[PDB]
C-alpha cells in the first residue's frame, strides 16, 4: 500500500503531461508486479487499476509502470481507461 | 530399479558447464558404463537465491516426465552443501551455441526442432506441465542432433513472452505456442522477431505483434509462425496442428 499509492500518483502525473490532460488521483484499486530479464538486466512492471476524477466524474484506470528501484528509475509505459 | 544413488556409483570427468547454482560434470555409471551428466548445486546459494522451491518442483515434475525430447532426470540425491541431479547427457551441446556457431538455421534443421519441441510440449500438456521459459539456451542436443527440452514474480526474458503475461493477464497452455512461434522465427532469422534496443520498445512490439519477415523466409514458414504469433492465445494453434503442417511436414526429419 505505500510506495504503490505515489507509483499511482506518478502514473496519472505522467498521463497528464503526456497527453495534456487534469486527471486528479483518487485511490488504488488493485495492483500487481512482475519482473522480466532483458539481455544482462532485470526490469519490474507495476500493474495498477486506479480511480481517478476526469472532469469531476470517477473512472477507472490502468497504468503499467517500469521500475528498476536501484537506480531510482521509473517510467510510464501505458494508461488507460478500464 | 535402484534403491537409492550415492556419487560414488559415477566415474566424474570433465566440466560441461557452469550453472547458476554450481558446475555440470561428465559422468558414468560405473557397473554399466553409461554416460551421463551429474549437475552439483550448492544449496547455500539456493537459499541465497530462495529458488528451493522451485528445485523441488523442478525435480518432482521432470522425475514423472519420460519422453524422447525432453533430458531425462534418472535420479538425485544430496549432502551437506550440494544436491545433485544424475541427467541425461546431450554431447552436442546447447542449441543456443549452435546458433551463434551458424548464426541461422535452415528450413530442415528448425523443421525438425520445431517438430521436436511440439511433440515434447503436447506430452507436458497432457501431464498438465506448462513450460512456460523454453529459448535457446534452455535447449539440448543429443548424440543425433535430437533436441532435448533442459529445465522444468520473475516472469521470464522479455523477447520470448506473449502479450498475455508482459501485460498481467491470465495465460495457460497457449503460452507455449508463442513460444514456438518465437524460437521457430529465431532459428530461421538468427534473432527473436521482437527484438530492440530497448526493452520498452520489445514491450511495444510484443503487445502489439509487430514483426515481419527477411525476405529469405519462405511462404510456408511465414504462414507458420504468424499462426503462432497471434495476440489472442485462442486463436493460436494446437500442437496437432503445428506437427502436421505442410511447411513442417515437408522439412522436418524422422527421428533417426
Ligand atoms: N545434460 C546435459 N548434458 C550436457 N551438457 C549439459 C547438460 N546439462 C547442462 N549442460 C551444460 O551445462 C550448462 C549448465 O546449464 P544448466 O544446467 O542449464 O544450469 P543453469 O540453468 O543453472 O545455468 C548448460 O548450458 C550446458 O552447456
Ligand atoms: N533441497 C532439496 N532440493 C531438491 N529436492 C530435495 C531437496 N531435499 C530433498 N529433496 C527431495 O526432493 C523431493 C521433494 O520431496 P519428496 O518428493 O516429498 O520427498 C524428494 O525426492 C525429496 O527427498
Ligand atoms: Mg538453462
Amino acid at each position: 500500500s505505500l510506495e504503490i499509492e505515489e507509483l499511482a500518483r506518478f502514473a496519472v502525473d505522467e498521463h497528464n503531461k503526456k497527453e495534456n490532460a487534469l486527471l486528479e488521483f483518487v485511490r488504488v484499486v488493485k495492483a500487481k508486479e512482475q519482473m522480466f530479464q532483458w539481455r544482462v538486466e532485470f526490469i519490474t512492471m507495476y500493474y495498477l487499476t486506479l480511480e481517478a476524477k476526469d472532469g469531476g466524474k470517477k473512472k477507472l484506470y490502468e497504468a503499467k509502470v517500469w521500475v528498476k528501484a536501484a537506480e531510482n528509475f521509473k517510467e510510464l509505459q501505458e494508461f488507460k481507461p478500464v | 530399479k535402484k534403491r537409492q544413488w550415492a556419487l560414488e556409483d559415477f566415474e566424474i570427468g570433465r566440466p560441461l558447464g557452469k550453472g547458476k547454482f554450481g558446475n555440470v560434470y561428465l559422468a558414468r555409471e560405473k557397473q554399466s558404463k553409461f554416460i551421463l551428466a551429474l549437475k552439483v548445486l550448492f544449496k547455500a546459494q539456493l537459499e541465497k537465491a530462495g529458488v528451493e522451491h522451485q528445485l523441488r518442483r523442478e525435480v518432482e515434475i521432470q522425475s514423472h516426465l519420460r519422453h524422447p525430447n525432453i533430458l531425462r532426470l534418472y535420479g538425485y540425491f544430496h549432502d551437506a552443501t550440494r544436491v545433485y541431479l544424475i541427467l541425461e547427457y546431450a554431447p552436442l551441446g546447447t542449441v543456443y551455441r549452435e546458433l551463434q556457431k551458424l548464426s541461422k538455421f535452415d528450413e530442415q534443421r528448425t523443421a525438425t526442432y520445431i517438430t521436436e519441441l511440439a511433440n515434447a510440449l503436447s506430452y507436458c500438456h497432457s501431464k498438465r506441465v506448462i513450460h512456460r521459459d523454453i529459448k535457446p539456451e534452455n535447449l539440448l542436443l543429443g548424440s543425433a542432433g535430437e533436441l532435448k527440452i533442459a529445465d522444468f514474480t520473475l516472469a521470464g526474458t522479455l523477447d520470448y513472452l506473449p502479450p498475455e503475461m508482459i501485460e498481467g493477464r491470465m495465460h495457460d497452455e497457449k503460452v507455449d505456442l508463442w513460444s514456438l512461434g518465437v524460437l521457430c522465427y529465431e532459428f530461421l532469422v538468427g534473432k527473436p522477431p521482437f527484438e530492440a534496443n530497448t526493452y520498452q520498445e520489445t514491450y511495444k512490439r510484443i503487445s502489439r505483434v509487430e514483426f515481419t519477415f527477411p525476405d529469405f523466409v519462405t511462404e510456408g514458414a511465414r504462414d507458420l509462425i504468424s499462426r503462432l504469433l497471434k495476440h489472442n492465445p485462442s486463436q493460436r494453434p494446437m500442437l496437432r496442428e503445428v506437427l502436421e503442417h505442410p511447411w513442417i511436414t515437408a522439412n522436418s526429419s524422422k527421428p533417426s
